[PDB]
């Protein structure tokens, strides 16, 4: 999502999660959690990134 | 058997050496005990984490199917 700052960039992504438990997209986007990850939070510093891809790579929900 | 291993004081490292390869001691009294008659078994913590990595390398995967 790229915007100009203040215009929606964070909103945007704000509504679809509300949206997932009322069904609105479709199913490929469906029985999906979408987890807004600030980039403060992140080799010590990259194992935090690295398990959470990973833990998201061969599961896809 | 020596549970902990991976968490003791480096110097009771120097005396497992010590019986590894000498096979006895002797204690502050002269008197030398025997330890060819004995199995020696140490319990270590690590690399349990890395076993575990590797069952969460993949989400429903593992990596007990390699050689041993």
């Amino acid at each position: 999502l790229i915007g100009e700052p203040g215009v929606g960039k964070t909103a945007i992504a704000e509504g679809l999660a509300q949206a997932i438990v009322n069904n609105e997209v479709p199913e490929t986007l469906k029985d999906k959690r979408v987890m807004s990850l600030d980039m403060g939070t992140v080799g010590e510093f990259e194992e935090r990134l690295k398990k959470v891809m990973e833990e998201i790579q061969q599961a896809g929900n | 058997l020596f549970d902990e291993i991976e968490k003791a004081h480096p110097d009771v490292f120097n005396i497992l050496l010590q019986v590894l390869d000498d096979g006895h001691l002797t204690d502050t009294k002269g008197r030398t005990v025997d330890f060819r008659n004995t199995i020696i078994i140490m319990t270590s913590n690590v690399g349990a984490q890395e076993l575990q990595d590797q069952r969460f390398a993949g989400f429903g995967g593992s990596s007990d199917g390699q050689d041993y």
